[PDB]
C-alpha cells in the first residue's frame, strides 16, 4: 500500500523543525537554497537525482537528527568540536553532512564547506611552488574552483567580514587592512597565481574573526582522511609529495584542530577516492591511519548505518511516488522482496537498482 | 619514540597532549584561574577517556568499542 | 617509513645476535656472503659425478 | 553479502534459493567458501544453501 | 602407428609372456614395475644414480646366465641392500648354477659397495602367456 | 557436453510449481511425473526466478559481452536503460498534459518495441537449383529474425558513432529512434526487404 | 671408451672445473663488490681471466649419459627423452607410468 507514501513526504522545509517524528520522511530543499548553500557538496549520483526528478528531497535520519541537536546546543565559548561521520560505502555520510550544512546555513552561520578533499591530493595537471614557503607547492585550479563555490554560499558575508592586516599579492597589488573580506576573494579569482593564496587567507581571517562573537563558522570537510593520507602527485623529480607539502591540504589542517571557538567542525570520511585504501575499510582509524586519528581526537564518531525497515519503505515509496520504479512487477510485495535483498538495504545501492530498473 | 612502541600508552602521548589542551581552552572560556595539570588529568571524565582510548588501541577498533569512546567524549567535552 | 634509532639499532643487536650481516651492504656486495654460504655448481656430486 | 559480492549478478545468486520458495527475509545463512573466483563461489553458495 | 615394445601380430605361431604381451598404457594397470626403488619417489634423490645401476645390473645377468633367462629379472632395493629376483630355465647343471650365484654376488657386492643378493626361480621352460 | 543426453533442461517458473494440481493441463501434469524419475540440468549462473530476469534483454546483453567480461556488458546495458529512462522523464516533464500522455517512460518496453520493429520478415538466401546457386526471396524464421534485429543494433553503435560518444549514449538513442521507426536499423532493414522485392522473381524456387 | 669424442672433453671439463673451483670462487669474490679498490678490482679481472679456459664451470653441457646427446635430456635421469622412453616403456623406471588424464 502507499501508507509510507504518507511517511515519504514532510512538509518541514527548514531544517530545525524536523525531530524524530520526522524520521524517515523526506523534505523538499527549497531551490534557492541548492543554488546557494549546495553550489557544490551534493553526490554526482544524486544531482543526476536532483535533475531527472526535478526537486531535491533528503531523508531525515536519525544519524542527520543526532548531529543537528548537537549544534542546536553548540557551545560556542568552549573549543569547536569535531563531529565525524563514519559508515561503510553508500550509507549517506555525505548527505547526512550536507543536512547539517543545511541547518548551518538557514540559521546565518558562515559555512566553510570543503565538497571533497581527496581531490585536492590527486590528477593536478597544474602544480607551482609557493612564494610564501619555497617548501610547498600551490595548486592554481584546485583552490579556484573551490573560491567560487565559497564566493557564491557565502556572498552574504563577504561584505560585511573585513580583514586585520596588509596582504600584498604582488608587487603592484595589495590589500589594505580594513577593506571587505570580498576584496580578498576577487583577487584570487582575477589572478589565479594567487588562488592558492587567496584561501589561506580567508582561512586565516575566519579562524581569528570567528572568535570575536562576529558570526559563527561551521567548518564542514567531506574525505577528511585525505589530509593525513598519500598523494598521487609528483615533483619535478618524479617522486611522490606528501600531504604536508602542499599549500591547500597545510590550511586545512589547521581549521581541522580544536584551538579555536566561535563555530563547529563537520567531518565525514570517505573510502571512494582515497588513495592506497583497501575498498572494504571504513572504520575511522583504518582510513584516517595513526596520524589522522591522534590529530582529530577528541571527535565524536557518528556512525552512519544502512536503511533501517521504516526508513527503506519510505525510500522505496519515494521512488515509486515519481514514477521512477517503471518496471511492471516493481510495485509488487514480490519485487520489493527482491530489491531488500540485493540492495541490501543499503541507500547507494538500491538507488543503482533501481535507476535500471 | 611513541611509533616504535607496540602496547599504546596513553600518558605522555598525542592524545593526552590534545586532551590537556581541550580542557585547558575549556577552563579558560569558564573564566577559572588557570588550572594545574595533574588537576585536569585526575577527573573521572579524563580516567574513562583514557581506558576507550587505549581499547580502541590496543584492543581494537570497532562499533561497539566506538560506541564506547563516544560516550566518554561526550562525558568529557560536556555534550548533550 | 623511516627506521628511528631504536628501530636501527634493536636490527643490529638482532643482527649480531643471528649471525647476519650487521652493517649496511649493498646488493652488490651481498653476492661475496652468497658465494662462501652456498656450495660451487663444479663442487656438486651432480656435476662432478655427471657420467658413470 | 553486499561486501563480499560487490557485483549484483553474485548477490541474485544467493538470492535464487530462497526467492524459488519465497522464503526470502525467513532465514539467517552463514557461509565459509575457499577456492574458485567470484562467479565460482556464488554458485557453490547458492547449491549449499 | 605406436612401435613402442609392442610385440606386433603374427600368424598366431608367436609365444610371448605375460610381460611382452602388455603394451606401455598397460603399465601400473596390468603389470608392474620390473624395479622398485625410492629414487622416484617425491622429494628423493639419486634417481639417475639407481637407473644406471639398474641398466647395467641387467646387462650383467643377461651375459652371465648366457640362455638361462626365462623372463626379464626384478631389481627391489632395500636399504642397502640390493635383491635380484630371476626366473632362469633350468639348461644348466645344479652345481654351476651354485658358481655363478656365488661369483655374480661377490662381483656386484664389491663393485656397488653394497649386500647383493641373487634370488633364482628355476622354470623347466618359458612360460607362454598367448600365442600371437 | 559433460550432461548425458538423458539429463532434462531445468524449469525455473515460480508460479509453475505453486499453481494448483488442477489448473495444470494434463500434458503439463504428464511432465512434472515424467520429471521425477529424470536428470536434471544444474540452472546457470544467470538463470534465476527473479521478476526483474528479462530474457531479451539478458541474450542482448551477452551478445555485446567481449572475451567474458560480463559484468562490463551487464553495466553497459544497466547505464543503457537508465540513459533511455532518463531521457524520457526529461521529456515527460517538459510536455503538456495532452503529450505527456503518449510518451513511454518504461526502457523495458521500448526495448522490446524497438528490436520487433526492426526484425526483417524475409530476407534473401542461397538456394541450390540444377546444380547452381539463385539467391531467392526466403520467408526467415523467428530465431533468425530475432538475431538480426538484434546484431544490426550492436554493429550500428559500435561503429557508426563518434569517438567521444559511450555505448550507453549511442544505443539509448538508438533504441529509441527505432521505437518511432526511424533509424538507421530500421533503414537496414528496409534495404533487406528492397533487395528481396527485387528478386521475388526467383520466389516459386523454393520447394518449402 | 666414453659414448664419443664430445663426451670426451665435456668430462675433462667436468674435472678441471672441480679443480679450480675454490680458486675461482675466492678469486671472483674479490670482484663482486664495492667495498674493495677498484685497481685491485681491475687485477683481480685478469686474474680469473687467466686460468684455463676449461675451468670455466659455463662451458659444460649435460648429455645424456648413454647416448652423448646434448640437448633433450631430462635432469633428474641424465637421459635422453629417446633413451628415458625405452626405459620407461619397458616398466624398468620405478614408478614412471604414462599419463592418462
Ligand atoms: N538522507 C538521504 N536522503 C536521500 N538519499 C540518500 C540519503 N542518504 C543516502 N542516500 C542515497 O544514497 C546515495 C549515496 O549517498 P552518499 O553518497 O551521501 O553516501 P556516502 O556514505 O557518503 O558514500 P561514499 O562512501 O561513496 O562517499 C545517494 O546518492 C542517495 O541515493
Ligand atoms: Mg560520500
Ligand atoms: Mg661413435
Ligand atoms: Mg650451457
Amino acid at each position: 500500500a502507499e501508507r509510507p507514501r504518507t511517511v515519504s513526504r514532510t512538509s518541514d522545509s527548514d531544517p530545525a523543525k524536523h525531530g524524530e517524528q520526522h524520521e524517515g520522511q523526506h523534505y523538499s530543499i527549497p531551490l534557492q537554497d541548492l543554488k546557494t548553500v549546495f553550489p557544490h557538496g551534493l553526490p554526482p549520483r544524486y544531482m543526476m537525482q536532483v535533475k531527472t526528478f526535478g526537486e531535491a528531497c533528503l531523508m531525515v535520519r536519525k544519524p542527520a537528527l543526532e548531529l543537528l541537536g548537537y549544534l542546536k546546543n553548540t557551545n560556542f565559548a568552549h573549543p569547536a568540536v569535531r563531529y565525524l561521520l563514519y559508515g561503510e560505502k553508500g550509507t549517506g555520510k555525505t548527505l547526512s553532512l550536507c543536512h547539517a550544512v543545511h541547518f548551518c546555513a538557514r540559521h546565518d552561520w558562515l559555512i566553510l564547506h570543503i565538497p571533497d578533499a581527496h581531490l585536492w591530493v590527486k590528477n593536478c595537471r597544474e602544480l607551482l611552488q609557493s612564494t610564501h614557503n619555497k617548501q610547498r607547492f600551490d595548486q592554481p585550479l584546485e583552490a579556484s574552483t573551490w573560491l567560487k563555490n565559497f564566493k557564491t554560499t557565502n556572498e552574504r558575508f563577504l561584505s560585511q567580514i573585513k580583514v586585520q592586516e596588509k596582504y600584498v599579492w604582488n608587487k603592484r597589488e595589495s590589500t589594505e587592512k580594513g577593506s571587505p573580506l570580498g576584496e580578498v576573494v576577487e583577487q584570487g579569482l582575477t589572478r589565479v597565481r594567487n588562488a592558492t593564496d587567496a584561501v589561506g587567507v580567508v582561512l586565516k581571517e575566519l579562524k581569528a574573526q570567528s572568535a570575536l562573537g562576529l558570526f559563527h563558522l561551521l567548518v564542514a570537510v567531506d574525505g577528511v582522511n585525505a589530509l593525513w593520507g598519500r598523494t598521487t602527485l609528483k615533483k619535478e623529480d618524479r617522486t611522490l609529495i606528501a600531504p604536508e607539502e602542499l599549500s591547500l591540504v597545510h590550511n586545512l589542517r589547521k581549521m581541522v584542530k580544536n584551538d579555536w571557538h566561535g563555530g563547529a567542525i563537520v567531518l565525514s570520511l570517505s573510502q571512494t577516492g582515497s588513495l592506497f585504501k583497501s575498498r572494504t575499510a571504513y572504520l575511522p582509524h583504518e582510513l584516517l591511519g595513526k596520524e589522522g586519528f591522534n590529530a582529530l581526537e577528541p571527535f565524536l564518531p557518528i556512525l552512519i548505518p544502512n536503511y533501517n525497515p521504516k526508513e527503506f519503505e519510505s525510500s522505496f515509496q519515494y521512488y515509486l511516488e515519481n514514477n521512477w520504479l517503471q518496471h511492471e512487477k516493481a510495485s509488487t510485495e514480490e519485487g520489493r522482496k527482491e530489491l531488500r535483498f540485493l540492495s541490501n538495504c543499503n541507500p547507494e545501492q538500491l538507488e543503482r537498482l533501481c535507476a535500471s530498473l | 619514540t611513541e611509533e616504535d612502541m607496540d602496547e599504546y600508552v596513553w600518558a605522555k602521548s598525542s592524545s593526552e597532549n590534545s586532551v590537556l589542551q581541550t580542557l585547558l581552552q575549556m577552563r579558560a572560556a569558564e573564566s577559572s584561574v588557570a588550572p594545574s595539570r595533574e588537576e585536569l588529568l585526575g577527573t573521572k571524565e579524563v580516567e574513562d577517556y583514557q581506558k576507550c582510548v587505549v581499547r580502541l588501541k590496543n584492543e581494537g577498533e570497532n562499533e561497539a568499542s566506538l560506541a564506547q569512546y563516544k560516550e566518554s567524549v561526550k562525558r568529557l567535552l560536556n555534550l548533550a | 617509513s623511516p627506521l628511528s634509532e631504536y628501530a636501527l639499532r634493536m636490527s643490529r643487536l638482532s643482527a649480531r645476535i643471528f649471525g647476519e650481516v650487521a652493517r649496511s651492504t649493498d646488493s652488490k656486495s651481498m653476492k661475496v656472503v652468497s658465494l662462501f654460504s652456498e656450495q660451487p655448481l663444479a663442487k656438486k656430486k651432480e656435476t662432478y659425478d655427471w657420467y658413470p | 553479502y553486499l561486501i563480499y559480492f560487490p557485483i549484483t549478478q553474485d548477490r541474485e545468486q544467493l538470492m535464487f534459493p530462497f526467492h524459488f520458495l519465497d522464503r526470502l527475509e525467513r532465514h539467517d545463512v552463514t557461509c565459509t567458501v575457499s577456492g574458485g573466483g567470484r562467479s565460482a563461489q556464488a554458485g557453490a553458495i547458492r547449491l549449499a544453501m | 602407428k605406436n612401435r613402442a615394445a609392442r610385440v606386433r601380430v603374427a600368424k598366431g605361431n608367436k609365444p610371448v609372456s605375460y610381460e611382452e604381451a602388455h603394451a606401455p598404457h598397460y603399465i601400473a594397470h596390468r603389470k608392474g614395475w620390473l624395479s622398485l626403488h625410492t629414487g622416484n619417489l617425491d622429494g628423493e634423490d639419486h634417481a639417475a644414480e639407481r637407473t644406471l645401476e639398474d641398466v647395467f645390473l641387467r646387462k650383467f645377468m643377461m651375459g652371465t646366465f648366457p640362455g638361462c633367462l626365462a623372463d626379464q629379472i626384478v631389481l627391489k632395493r632395500r636399504a642397502n641392500q640390493v635383491d635380484i629376483c630371476a626366473l632362469v630355465l633350468r639348461q644348466l647343471p645344479a652345481h654351476k648354477f651354485y658358481f655363478l650365484v656365488g661369483y655374480s654376488e661377490t662381483l656386484l657386492s664389491h663393485f656397488y659397495k653394497c649386500p647383493v643378493r641373487l634370488h633364482l626361480q628355476t622354470v623347466p621352460s618359458k612360460v607362454v602367456y598367448k600365442y600371437i | 557436453s559433460r550432461y548425458a543426453p538423458e539429463f532434462r533442461e531445468p524449469l525455473i517458473d515460480k508460479e509453475y510449481y505453486r499453481k494448483p494440481v488442477a489448473e495444470l493441463t494434463e500434458e503439463e501434469k504428464y511432465d512434472q511425473e515424467l520429471k521425477k524419475t529424470q536428470f536434471i540440468k544444474a540452472a546457470a549462473a544467470t538463470e534465476t526466478s527473479s521478476v526483474f530476469a528479462d530474457p531479451v534483454i539478458s541474450k542482448f546483453t551477452n551478445m555485446m559481452m567481449k572475451g567474458g567480461n560480463k559484468v562490463l556488458a551487464r553495466s553497459l546495458m544497466a547505464q543503457t536503460l537508465e540513459a533511455v529512462k532518463r531521457k524520457q522523464f526529461e521529456k515527460y516533464r517538459a510536455a503538456s498534459a495532452e503529450e505527456q500522455a503518449t510518451i513511454e517512460r518504461n526502457p523495458y518496453r521500448i526495448f522490446h518495441e524497438a528490436l520487433k520493429n526492426c526484425e526483417p520478415v524475409i530476407g534473401l538466401v542461397p538456394i541450390l537449383k540444377g546444380g547452381h546457386f539463385y539467391q531467392v526471396p526466403v520467408p526467415l524464421a523467428d530465431r533468425r529474425r530475432r538475431f538480426l534485429a538484434m546484431k544490426w543494433m550492436i554493429t550500428e553503435c559500435r561503429e557508426n558513432k563518434p569517438r567521444r560518444t559511450l555505448m550507453p549514449e549511442k544505443l539509448s538513442h538508438e533504441l529509441l529512434e527505432a521505437f518511432h521507426n526511424r533509424g538507421p536499423v530500421i533503414k537496414r532493414k528496409h534495404n533487406m526487404h528492397k533487395m528481396a522485392e527485387a528478386n521475388r522473381a526467383l520466389a516459386h524456387y523454393r520447394w518449402w | 671408451y666414453y659414448v664419443d669424442w664430445r663426451m670426451l672433453r665435456d668430462l675433462k671439463r667436468r674435472k678441471m672445473a672441480y679443480e679450480y673451483a675454490d680458486e675461482r670462487l675466492r678469486i671472483n669474490s674479490l670482484r663482486k663488490n664495492t667495498i674493495l679498490p677498484k685497481d685491485l678490482q681491475e687485477m683481480a679481472g685478469d686474474e680469473i681471466a687467466a686460468l684455463p679456459r676449461d675451468s670455466c664451470p659455463v662451458r659444460i653441457r649435460n648429455r645424456c649419459v648413454m647416448t652423448s646427446r646434448p640437448r633433450g635430456v631430462k635432469r633428474r635421469w641424465r637421459l635422453s627423452r629417446i633413451v628415458f622412453r625405452h626405459l620407461a616403456d619397458h616398466g624398468l623406471l620405478s614408478g614412471v607410468q604414462r599419463a592418462i588424464w
